[PDB]
């Protein structure tokens, strides 16, 4: 809803989530969500997004978990956002809507249950992939006017490999009130038997595609 | 009416309790003595209904049936005596307690012979009130019985309608929780009459028509079957008469609006006028049936009866005014009529023709 | 019926002049009917007039049973003669009859149905119902075997009260409708 | 209280209340309106209970001054009569101020008869009866309206007949009692057929008892 | 075998139509044989031959001013109509219709001069006149036109015509039928011939006019429709049940079957009884059979619906007097300002046989008497001035002087075929499109700036504008009164107008409350929603209004008990709460349950919030407002049902008498956009919602029909109930009154009820208590009834009052419920 | 069950009909929606959604 109720009678303000204000140009991001989000169903559509992650969690490179992460990412910005262009189903303007880093706080608390999966036993946590692009502090965190030091500091992707030193921590990143234990039995045994897989070749298509 | 809840509320419970005791009956075996299950034997031994209407010791026999169903509700916060209904009074409609649908067990009975609950088919001053009344002017109790009799089985035609399982028939009705309500009514009727006679000297816990009859004994609540003491006890005809050791009381005998003397004035007031009556011979017939009068409507009166029911024959004739009738053709009781009559069967058929023979027609001054 | 009873929807102008005799101050020296001499008075007899009659009931007939017998009435085809009336200068007795047409050739005539008069005298003041009267020929027609469908005319022989002049066709023929059943 | 109209504005007094209090008098108010019917007011303004009346009051203490102000007044009630047989009533005859019982002929008694001829020979004998029955009789008194001609004043022609004549029996009932009859004018009932014409009226002569 | 003749409209026919009727009539005007026009002519009036061609004395023969009129004047259309069709017409003869309001007189009619498009050749037009044969060779009939045929509807007026055309059409009773249509087709007569001596007004020479023939092809045309209806009405249509002494005697001439008469099949059926199957006996046909475009269906509905209205008549006894004559008569109160009533006219000439009415011909002056601000039974007086043709003033003792007589309504069912836009319906009923449909025009509606606004209509409720402005020191809505229903039914009209008013064409749903919900229904409850017209995402416009001059917009803080309050399904608080509404039979006494209940919603909805649907200042700036009380004025007209089922009042209401004459406050100041909405500000109109123009699809309460609703209601009276008693009355603000049944110290919730009221309010005082029955609530308790008159166990009720901004809570400032036992009747 | 609306020719109208149907059009010309004349008109051609 587009307006916050405070405990206090008092008036009602614009609650800061449901629409980020686009500044420059001019407002606003609203979102013409999809069906597809919705899967409260009897049966069907299955869970899609579940089985999204749940491909990149069962990959065991860095590379392979980080292009079937993106992907299994992709989905919330496509469905939420919608045809409208102002909005997360482009990536030009998905970060001025609020939900986006409500979104992101989750596909990095993936991130952060797949080292803990590679750490479980007996794999990297690093990223073996890209190794030249992690040596450049990424724009705009380098930047010599960022607001806080802890990011400026931090800007190499060299050095984001853990988040210890970042100073947060998530109350759970188990998803589906599963066991770290529980959740690489079902990895380990989808792992089991003849297996066939969509091959994609993918690249930048400029823009945003279902 | 003038209940005050919760006096409603104590009885359904014991009427609840005693739908299945079931031992003493606990419910069906009370309930067969009316009903269609099997009451008693001719010596040989064939298939009676221990049914004792038709007779003139009509009334001992329910009023105490009453009374067996009465007691059932022993201790079971039978806390007050089964309530009567006052028919007489017009009424739009139906009373509660036997209407409401849900959690009532005043709607309906099992029949653990038929597996079914009872069925209800209602069929559209006041009609019972001059019905009644008149009843209430005789003396002789025979006189009385027939009247009463008749009153009374008017409401077990109409109640019930056309379904085999209900209060029209014989067989079933007594299965009706709405039959002994009914009742209390009937009985109370009675007892306002004995009021009646014993405000006129006449005899009331007595009666000298006919000496026959009111001695043999009553079945079932003669049997040995029966596991309750008093009934047997008064299972006689003569006994039963005296209402006060059974030991019940009404609220009030008092017809609507009326002292017991305030009722004689009424209907002595009522015999001013002079008044033309037709009379008819009943007498048995399995089936049961209402009967359509005619001269304008003249009608109308009902009859209750079923198979394997002892036969009777009423000793007197059956009264009904038709007064208005005359008025409604302008005759003179002088000018002379045809009185023309019709007689329907319960189930949908099929008014066969006497049977009843022909109605005498006659006067009274005045 | 639940319909007006104390007051009329019907010719409303009438209704308030007073009544001429009543309301002159000569001769009318009594002055309940003087104050009450318009018809609009005199509605509701017994709160004005103090009056009663001891039952209101017709012939032995409470008004729930007349209403009963009035219905069954409307229950049957019914078959009436309309009669326009006006003001003659005397009063008159005009007898029904029923003219039947025998086959060959066309012929007539005379079946006494029923009477009804009309009153007058010579100073009376003029008047004209602006309406029928009705005459039910039903049972008549019954006894002749008739029917609203079959062939006949209505003659009324008007015979005043002289005994004599037999009075000519004063009034427009009579009008035969018929009522059918509810 | 009075009723005022929009109109003249012309109003009417329709009476008054005292209400009891004092200062340290109990709270209280009451859960139902106070009643007056205030109907013969209304009828004397000639004002329909559907024209715009806006009800008006004014309160004084005990002493002269007035106090200002109240009061929620703003309900005016219909109570329709019990007796018309309508939407809220069950049919019941209803009571009326009627004095007199006319009663069948036939039902009469030697002694009502007796009353009611030497009642009404006494209006015979004084000049009153022919004064009566000259209303509807023939000299003319109704000469209208310039006017040519002279009729009789009876109507006869008009649906407000039995108006008239309702009027006629009511005057002569009227004049008959004040004469002493013990019983009001009887009506005879022709619908029943007879051989023969009612006692009262048929024989020439009668037996008098007292004389 | 030929296929039946079709009497065409006159302005329809073809100009191949029309060539064919102009020779073809050109021809039997010039024949002399008695197939001729002067022939046919002569069996109308004046040259008479009707007692028998052979008489001394003669009268005019065609039959006027009686039962038979229309079977005579039927017979002799089909003589003229056999002859042009045997002259070469393809067609039967033309009528034209009155039914529809004139602006001219037909071109075939009027034109002298007419040119035949196919032969290039200019002649005289046949139908411009026609020739007196017996007179002279030059003599013509000639015409005058009164301007009272070119009579246009008005505001509230219609035509003459249109009113008493329906007038007679609406009579049941074929000679009540008969006496009000010959009057209703002597108007043209009269407008037609004027005062011209050779002319339709001349009963003489009215055939010799060839307009006649046509004028009278529409007056058969009016019998056919009438005919027709009371086949609808399951009549005799065929046959005439009244005057059947009159379906015997057989029409002249026409009956005649030596040399006057040649037309075979006119002499067969010269009985009026067999006049009456006209498409088998005569062989013609109607195009169309419509009073000014509307169906024989659509006719009875007209006709019904103002039947039901109160209407008073003039009635006029007619006898006959040659010549024609046309009477004006006014209506006169006693004060000496007279005002003008309708008027009529009589056919006649010397020769006519003497006629007589046996019946009343009436007149409706119900719209004249309400003009004058008097009822039907005041001092009221009619004169009326009679000008024959000649003209003179016929003295007014030639008539008897009029009647008047009043027709009470008949209250019963109508149709009524209401506009598909004007009917409100279950909110979870709506499609897709309807929902589309409210939006876009809620948007506009709230977007709108001017009077007509969102701003300005919700301006209504809540302020600080009542009168006068500004002088208040108060605020503008009616409650708690009789009157409260009344005045937000006017506010959502005034709603509903300016919803139609931006495109809107769906009326105010209403939710229904008393039925289980899970949540808000999506129409109210969702946030926003893609356009796919627009690309563009937009809000949904029943979520929340913008208050201006606060600079906030509503807010909804939902209650859980509001969805808790309707769980039972049929157990539930709020199904007994309106049953026990539903009970009343006193609309005052119907009031304040409804009222109580319509706070409820009010205060759950948008609960301990300012500027919300529970505060009452700003409530009406939430839409769902609207909605909701499209929902308490749909339970209204379901009462007003079950009123009108029971037989007490539904119309109107014996309370507050004071109110219902006087009309209401915002809506009457000559600042206001519509008119409508102030021509019903008197609460007295808006009683009955059809009269206003909408409808609700559907009224019944559950899956109940309304005789089914009286019935659980009367087994509710057939149980014994407490209740308790709240006497209410305006607190500053809004609050809710929590009740508890104490049987010892030991307290629960036996109920709560809902106040609104804000800052600015409008003083008020109920005139009796709301009540609650918590009977079932004691019969939890094991509490039967007769234990509240006992000393033991001692019980009370306590009462804890908590404000709309929690809690706060406020010392007992309402008067403490009150027992009340209702047993049983 | 509802009856059948009636193409009645131009010319035939009454000014009932007439009426109704000069207001109609009017709101139908202002309605933003779907269902309304600017979008209606459409589907015929030249805002081609085809
Ligand atoms: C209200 O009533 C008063 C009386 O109560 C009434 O005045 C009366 O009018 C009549 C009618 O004119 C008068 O009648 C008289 O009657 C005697 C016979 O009883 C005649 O001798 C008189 O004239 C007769 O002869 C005339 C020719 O010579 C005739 O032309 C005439 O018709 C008579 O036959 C005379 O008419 C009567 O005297 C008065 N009485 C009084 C007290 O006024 C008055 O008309 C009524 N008012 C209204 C408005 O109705
Ligand atoms: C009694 O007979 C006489 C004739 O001797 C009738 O008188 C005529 O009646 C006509 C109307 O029918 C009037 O136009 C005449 O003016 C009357 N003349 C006379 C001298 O009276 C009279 O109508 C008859 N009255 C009755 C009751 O029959
Ligand atoms: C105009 O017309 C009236 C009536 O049409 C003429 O007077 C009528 O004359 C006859 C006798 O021939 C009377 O019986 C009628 O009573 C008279 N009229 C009425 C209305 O009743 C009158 O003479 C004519 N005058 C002109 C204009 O020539
Ligand atoms: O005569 Cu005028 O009243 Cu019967
Ligand atoms: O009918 Cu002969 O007059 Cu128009
Ligand atoms: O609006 Cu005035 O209160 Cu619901």
């Amino acid at each position: 809803h587009p307006l916050f109720i405070d405990p206090t009678g008092k008036k009602a303000k614009k609650n800061v989530f449901y629409s980020g204000e686009i500044k420059f140009e001019n407002k606003v991001t609203a979102r013409a969500v999809d069906a597809r989000l919705y899967q409260a169903s009897q049966e069907g559509q299955k869970n899609f997004l579940l089985e999204g992650v749940l491909n990149a969690l069962e990959q065991e490179d860095f590379c392979h978990f980080e292009v079937q992460l993106e992907v299994a990412h992709n989905p919330i910005h496509y469905l939420v956002g919608g045809r409208f262009t102002h909005s997360m189903s482009s990536l030009e303007y998905t970060s001025y809507d609020p939900l986006f880093f409500l979104h992101h706080s989750n596909v990095e608390r993936h991130f952060a249950l797949w080292q803990a999966l590679q750490k479980h036993r007996g794999l990297p946590t690093r990223p073996n992939c890209g190794l030249n692009l992690f040596h450049s502090p990424m724009e705009p965190f380098g930047r010599d006017t960022n607001p806080f030091a802890i990011t400026k500091d931090n800007s190499k992707a060299s050095s984001l490999f853990d988040y210890e030193h970042l100073g947060y921590a998530f109350d759970d990143l188990s998803l589906n009130g599963m066991t770290i234990e529980e959740l690489e039995a079902l990895l380990k045994q989808r792992r089991s038997g003849a297996r066939a897989f969509a091959n994609f070749r993918l690249g930048g298509i400029k823009t945003s595609a279902n | 009416n003038s209940l005050t809840p919760s006096e409603i509320e104590n009885l359904r419970n014991a009427l609840a309790a005693v739908q299945a005791d079931k031992t003493d009956a606990g419910y069906q075996k009370i309930a067969s003595f009316h009903g269609m299950p099997l009451s008693c034997q001719y010596p040989d031994g064939t298939a009676f209904a221990c049914c004792q209407h038709g007779m003139v010791t009509f009334p001992h026999w329910h009023r105490l049936y009453m009374k067996q169903m009465e007691d059932a509700l022993k201790a079971k916060g039978a806390k007050i005596g089964i309530p009567y209904w006052d028919w007489t009074t017009a009424f739009h409609s139906l009373p509660i307690l036997v209407t409401e649908p849900k959690n009532n067990p005043f709607h309906h009975g099992y029949i653990d012979v038929a597996d079914t609950k009872t069925t209800r088919d209602p069929r559209p001053q006041s009609f019972f009130y001059r019905q009644i009344a008149f009843a209430l002017e005789q003396r002789d109790f025979c006189d009385f019985e027939i009247q009463f009799e008749m009153g009374h089985n008017a409401i077990h035609s109409w109640v019930g309608g056309p379904s085999p399982y209900g209060m029209s028939t014989l067989h079933y009705t007594s299965y009706d929780p709405l039959f002994y309500v009914h009742h209390s009514n009937t009985d109370r009727i009675w007892a306002i009459w004995q009021a009646l006679q014993k405000y006129r000297g006449l005899p009331y816990n007595s009666a000298n028509c006919e000496i026959n009859k009111l001695k043999k004994p009553m079945m079932p609540f003669s049997s040995e079957d029966n596991p309750n003491e008093v009934t047997k006890a008064h299972s006689t005809g003569y006994k039963s008469f005296d209402y006060q050791q059974l030991n019940y009381e009404y609220d009030n005998l008092n017809f609507h609006g009326m002292t017991i003397p305030q009722l004689e004035v009424h209907l002595k007031k009522i015999q001013e006028k002079d008044r033309v009556f037709a009379g008819f011979l009943l007498r048995a017939i399995g089936q049961s049936a209402d009967v359509n009068f005619d001269v304008t409507f003249g009608g109308t009166f009902c009859v209750l009866g079923g198979d394997y029911e002892m036969p009777w024959a009423f000793d007197r004739l059956f009264l009904y005014d038709i007064s208005k009738s005359l008025v409604h053709l302008r005759l003179d009781a002088h000018d002379d009529f045809d009185i023309k009559v019709t007689i329907m069967g319960i189930d949908g058929k099929s008014l066969p023709p006497n049977l009843l023979p022909s109605p005498t027609i006659l006067f009274k001054p005045g | 019926r639940k319909l007006s009873y104390n007051e009329a929807n019907c010719a409303l102008p009438l209704m308030n002049q007073p009544m001429r005799p009543f309301s002159n101050s000569t001769a009318n020296n009594d002055r309940l009917t003087f104050t009450n001499s318009r018809p609009n008075d005199v509605f509701d007899y017994q709160n004005v007039l103090h009056y009663k009659y001891d039952t209101l009931n017709f012939a032995g007939l409470s008004i729930p049973q007349l209403e009963r017998i009035l219905q069954k009435n409307q229950g049957r085809d019914r078959i009436f003669a309309g009669f326009l009336l006006h003001g003659i200068k005397a009063s008159a007795d005009v007898r029904i009859y029923i003219c039947v047409p025998t086959g060959i050739g066309e012929e007539n005539c005379g079946n006494y149905a029923g009477i009804f008069s009309v009153l007058g005298g010579e100073t009376e003041m003029p008047w004209q119902f602006d309406r029928l009267f009705r005459y039910e020929i039903t049972d008549e027609l019954k006894k002749l075997g008739l029917n609203q469908n079959s062939h006949f005319r209505v003659e009324m022989e008007l015979t005043a009260v002289n005994g004599s002049k037999i009075t000519q066709k004063i009034f427009p023929n009579p009008t035969i409708i018929f009522v059918p059943s509810d | 209280y009075f009723i005022a109209a929009d109109g003249t504005d012309q109003k009417m007094k329709a009476g008054e209340f005292y209400v009891l209090g004092s200062e340290n008098e109990m709270p209280w108010k009451f859960d139902r309106p106070y009643k007056s019917d205030i109907t013969y007011v209304m009828d004397a303004m000639k004002l329909h209970y559907t024209d715009k009346y806006h009800v008006e009051l004014r309160i004084t203490d005990m002493t002269g001054a007035e106090v200002t102000d109240l009061k929620l007044v703003t309900s005016v009630i219909y109570e329709p009569g019990i007796g018309n047989f309508g939407e809220g009533r069950r049919w019941i005859s209803p009571i009326t101020s009627a004095s007199r019982i006319r009663k069948n002929l036939l039902d009469f008694e030697d002694g009502e008869m007796e009353s009611l001829r030497n009642a009404f020979k006494q209006m015979a004998d004084e000049g009153r009866y022919e004064e009566i029955a000259s209303f509807h009789g023939v000299p003319a008194q109704c000469p209208s309206e310039d006017g040519t001609m002279v009729h009789t004043c009876c109507l006869h022609g008009m649906p407000v007949f039995p108006h008239w004549h309702r009027l006629y029996v009511s005057l002569v009932e009227d004049e008959l009692l004040a004469r002493g009859s013990g019983v009001a004018v009887p009506y005879w009932d022709w619908v029943e057929p007879f051989d023969e014409l009612p006692r009262l009226i048929n024989e020439a002569t009668f037996y008098n008892s007292r004389t | 075998v030929r296929g039946n003749l079709v009497r065409k409209n006159v302005d329809r026919l073809s100009l191949q139509e029309i060539n064919s009727l102009i020779h073809a009539l050109k021809r039997m005007q010039k024949d002399r044989s008695s197939d001729g026009f002067e022939t046919i002519a002569s069996f109308h009036a004046l040259p008479p031959l009707c007692p028998n061609p052979t008489a001394k004395h003669r009268h005019a023969c065609c039959l006027h001013g009686m039962a038979t009129f229309p079977q005579w004047h039927r017979l002799y259309v089909v003589q003229f109509e056999h002859s042009l069709n045997r002259h070469g017409a393809i067609v039967g003869v033309p009528y034209w219709d009155w039914t529809y309001p004139m602006t001219e007189v037909p071109g075939l009619l009027t034109s002298e001069k007419y040119t035949d498009p196919f032969t290039g050749i200019e002649t005289f037009n046949p139908f411009n006149h026609g020739h007196i044969s017996f007179i002279s060779p030059e003599t013509m009939t000639t015409r005058e036109v009164s301007e009272h045929l070119f009579e246009q509807p008005a505001l509230g007026k219609q035509t003459w015509l249109f009113n008493n055309i329906i007038l007679a059409l609406e009579q049941t009773d074929y000679c009540d039928f008969e006496v009000q249509f010959e009057i209703v087709h002597n108007s043209i007569h009269s407008w037609l011939g004027g005062k011209e001596l050779y002319s339709l007004n001349h009963l003489h020479y009215a055939a010799y006019d060839p307009a006649f023939f046509l004028h009278h092809s529409n007056v058969d045309r009016l019998w056919v429709v009438w005919q027709e209806l009371q086949k609808f009405r399951g009549l005799p249509a065929y046959e005439s049940n009244c005057a059947i002494e009159l379906m015997s005697q057989p029409l002249k001439p026409f009956s005649f079957g030596a040399p006057y008469n040649l037309n075979p099949v006119t002499t067969k059926y010269s009985k009026p009884s067999d006049v009456f199957n006209y498409k088998q006996n005569f062989h013609y046909e109607y195009d169309m059979l419509e009073m000014n475009g509307m169906s024989i269906a659509q006719l009875e509905s007209y006709i019904r619906q103002e039947r039901q209205k109160d209407r008073v008549f003039a009635g006029f006894l007619l006898e006959g007097f040659g010549s024609s004559a046309y009477a004006t008569f006014q209506v006169c109160p006693d004060v000496g300002d007279c005002y003008e009533g309708s008027h009529f006219s009589v056919l006649g000439g010397s020769t006519e046989m003497p006629w007589a009415f046996d019946r009343l011909y009436k007149m409706e002056i119900t719209d004249i008497l309400q003009a004058m601000a008097l009822k039907f039974d005041s001092h009221f007086t009619i004169k009326t001035k009679i000008v024959a043709h000649n003209g003179t003033e016929l003295p007014e003792s030639l008539l008897p002087e009029a009647t008047i007589v009043r027709i009470p309504p008949s209250a019963q069912n109508l149709e009524v075929a209401i506009p598909l836009n004007r009917i409100r319906r279950n909110i979870n009923s709506l499609e897709s499109r309807d929902v589309q449909n409210l939006m876009s025009a809620l948007k506009r509606l709230k977007e709108d700036e001017s009077d007509f606004g969102f701003q300005t209509i919700a301006g209504y409720h809540g302020s600080l504008m009542c009168p006068t402005p500004e002088a208040p020191e108060y605020a503008c809505c009616l409650h708690g009164m009789p009157t409260f229903m009344h005045w937000h039914r006017v506010y959502l009209l005034h709603f509903e107008e300016s919803m139609r008013r931006h495109g809107a064409s769906v009326a105010v749903p209403y939710w229904d409350w008393t039925m289980p919900s899970d949540n808000l229904p999506s129409l109210l409850g969702d946030a926003d929603y893609y356009d796919a017209w627009t690309d563009s995402v937009i809000e949904n416009p029943f979520l929340r209004g913008h208050i201006k001059y606060e600079d906030t917009y509503t807010v909804r803080e939902i209650q859980p008990e509001l969805f808790a309050l309707a769980e039972g399904q049929k157990e539930s608080t709020l199904f007994k709460d309106v049953m026990l509404m539903f009970e009343q039979e006193d609309y005052c006494d119907f009031e304040v349950q409804a009222e109580v209940i319509h706070n409820s919603i009010h205060y759950l909805i948008g609960g301990h919030q300012k500027y919300a649907m529970s505060s009452l200042m700003f409530s009406s700036f939430d839409p769902i407002f609207y909605v909701h009380h499209s929902m308490v004025d749909r339970l209204w007209a379901i009462w007003q049902e079950l009123q009108k089922h029971r037989k007490l009042p539904h119309d109107k209401a014996y309370c507050a008498l004071d109110q219902m004459a006087f009309p209401m406050k915002p809506f009457i100041w000559e600042s206001n956009p519509n008119p409508t909405t102030r021509a019903v500000s008197t609460p007295s109109k808006l009683f009955d919602y059809k009269s206003l123009g909408y409808d609700y699809d559907h009224l019944n309460f559950h899956g109940m029909s309304i005789g089914q609703l009286e019935a659980l209601i009367q087994k509710q009276k057939k149980a014994d109930r407490v209740f308790a008693g709240f006497l209410l009355h305006g607190i500053k603000i809004s609050a809710d009154v929590h009740l508890k049944i104490c049987i010892e110290a030991d307290c629960q919730e036996a109920g709560v009820i809902f106040v609104l009221g804000g800052e600015t309010e409008m003083p008020w005082h109920f005139d009796r208590n709301y009540k609650m029955d918590i009977t079932d609530v004691l019969k939890k308790r094991n509490i039967p009834p007769e234990a509240l008159f006992e000393h033991d166990s001692k019980i009370r009720l306590e009462v804890e009052i908590k404000s709309v901004d929690g809690a706060v809570l406020d010392p007992n400032s309402l008067p403490k419920p009150s027992l009340i036992y209702a047993p049983a009747k």
